[PDB]
């Protein structure tokens, strides 16, 4: 929820596509 | 025994807010490292558990990163800041009450 | 500490390399004169690790 | 469990000194036509790994030479050139290394900070 | 008297302790520390 | 000779890590001397072998250097700082091991 | 083995040629 | 031995001390063109040594490199040789830059370890 | 009178302590401690 | 002398030495920068075992490195000597210390 | 004799002449 607080599951990895799939 | 039941509170606090301490060490130590994720334990709860290994859990990230790193370096600090201030507190807790448990023997 | 002298070693051939080049440029109109070339060479050190 | 501390903050520091050492290397060597051998120079850099017996401090695992392909020129007057006359010249990143060298500088400077405010806490701790 | 026994063929060892490291620059190490019990006659 | 064996045991610790601060500072003062190489003990096997006359170990280079000098700065800066608060801890668990076989006698 | 740790014999000697033979 | 590092820092506080004289001296005279008898100035350097197993530094002696003299073209001076030659001295820039920093870095980190090593004897001097 | 123990032949070791290093530049390394046993006459 | 003076001569003596010795370290370090001065010091361990027998020599310390006004007081040196010196006073005098607690305290 | 050292003999005083006569 807000940032900084503590969670029990990562985020999801992060990509930056430079064209769409 | 008696002895050991009116400082294992404060005792337990103390190596709890040690390990927290070290892993926000670690957690600001690899700060460059891609895929590496933010730890940290919740304070509350495991001193609340050991007094009735270690959890930790991870962070909730703060902004996004194409390597895949999330950890925030002035939430570390400030995090760094309090849990030394709260140790160092902890500290001065326990050697008073041992001096008062001392002094009451003459 | 030691990543100083890689720098400082970098920027002294860099004063000669220029040295060099002025030298070229100084004898613009000497009668069959050879220009010098100029040009970096790499030179890795083998340690032991890293 | 509060000696580990000095061990992952040296590690950082080390890791941090290493990245600093080939950024030098590869903006000293930016223009480079040649090594020892004849082969052209080409930009290295370092691959971190969590230094972890579970986390704990960071750990270079080795170095690699950049996959991106290398630039070349024309000069056809040079010896190293191939059949076509083009010589190769190294793919470094100026800017890149730069920004390199100041976040390398910044970490060191925070964990140096990590290491002195740990260091008097433990100098503390034995005045129980 | 005391009966000979330099010999590891009829040693009478009481103790022993035998260290062992090698590493490989084939570095190596070697300790080891012997309690023995002898023989003895005594005559008057 | 118990209170010489019991009070041994520390003072022995300590003796080591003096000898080991002297190493690390020697280190530090030849530091830019070339063709130099970084010398270190391994101070639990030398304690126990002197429990049960001292050997020096070459440390392990991290990075090339032309002049012949592997001696590093930072890892042995952590280390003299370690061997330093550690003397301390030896210093003052000492003291208190005294000061609690002195205050029987009072 | 890794940077930092202990070992028995020294470094072998570093050079650095300006061209091989 | 804790007594043993008061002689090893100094030993390092007069090294360096001299190392830094040798590099200010090299740059006060980049530019002298002769001595009091017509000798060049030739740029020097010190020589360091381990006492000895292991101990403090110690300047074995100061020596001028041996490296050929940057010689210019004055023809219309007395010092000049037979081709109007005269010999400049062959000392460069950054290395006594570098040699200076280089030298400060080290006494400071030298007069810290003896700082550290001077409060912890002061507090081995009231044990218990 | 005491019987000569020298020779490594019939020494009556009671303890010993053999320690061998060795690196690979050849540096070695040999500590040895022993102590004996010896035998004795006394006439009157 | 005496039975008491015997054990502690010895101690009174390093003391005084080592006073001496600070009062001279203490006055080239003074006159750091008046030319032609010429740096002094104490032989602490021959001077000590002649005192300890029954004013005190002066033996010039040989200079570091060449200067041309003259004067030929070190500063590193000197300094790293200062500070080794008040650190054996300070032990000496702690040990005189603990001599005399553990004589007082015979007497209890 | 080397520096550092104590001897009873002072050191001959140091002079820089600008030219050798």
């Amino acid at each position: 929820g807000v940032p900084g607080a503590l969670s029990n599951q990562p985020a999801p990895p992060n990509e930056a596509p430079i064209a769409t799939p | 025994d008696r002895l050991d039941a009116a400082l294992r509170f404060q005792q337990e606090a103390l190596n709890l807010r040690a390990q927290r301490q070290e892993i926000l060490a670690a957690n600001i130590a690899n700060a460059d490292t891609p895929g590496y994720q933010a730890r940290d334990i919740d304070f509350a709860s495991e001193l609340k558990k050991v007094m009735v290994a270690v959890d930790l859990l991870y962070r909730v990230p703060d902004q996004p990163s194409l390597d895949g790193n999330t950890v925030d370096m002035d939430r570390e600090r400030t995090q760094f800041a309090d849990n030394s201030l709260k140790y160092q507190m902890g500290l001065t807790v326990l050697g008073s009450q041992l001096k008062g448990m001392m002094n009451v023997l003459q | 500490d030691h990543a100083i002298y890689t720098a400082m070693g970098a920027a002294s051939q860099t004063l000669n390399q220029q040295a060099v080049t002025a030298s070229n440029l100084a004898n613009a109109s000497t009668p069959g004169f050879r220009a010098q070339l100029n040009a970096l060479r790499a030179v890795p050190v083998d340690g032991l690790s890293l | 469990a509060l000696l580990n501390i000095f061990d992952i903050a040296g590690s950082a520091l080390a890791a941090q000194s290493k990245r600093l050492n080939v950024a030098a290397s590869n903006l000293a060597n930016a223009d480079s036509v040649t090594g020892p051998d004849g082969q052209p120079y080409r930009a290295k850099q370092v691959v971190f790994q969590v230094d972890a017996a579970a986390t704990g401090g960071v750990k270079v695992a080795s170095v690699i030479e950049s996959q991106a392909p290398e630039k070349l020129v024309y000069e056809p007057g040079n010896p190293l050139a191939d059949a076509n006359g083009y010589v190769k010249m190294p793919n470094v990143d100026v800017v890149g290394e730069m920004v390199n060298t100041m976040s390398a500088s910044r970490s060191y400077q925070a964990n140096i900070e990590v290491l002195n405010t740990v260091k008097s806490m433990m100098l503390k701790t034995l005045t129980l | 008297h005391y009966s000979p026994n330099g010999d590891a063929s009829k040693a009478t060892l009481r103790s022993r302790q035998l260290n062992i490291s090698e590493q490989v620059p084939r570095s190596t190490q070697r300790n080891e520390t012997s309690n023995y019990e002898v023989d003895r006659t005594i005559r008057h």
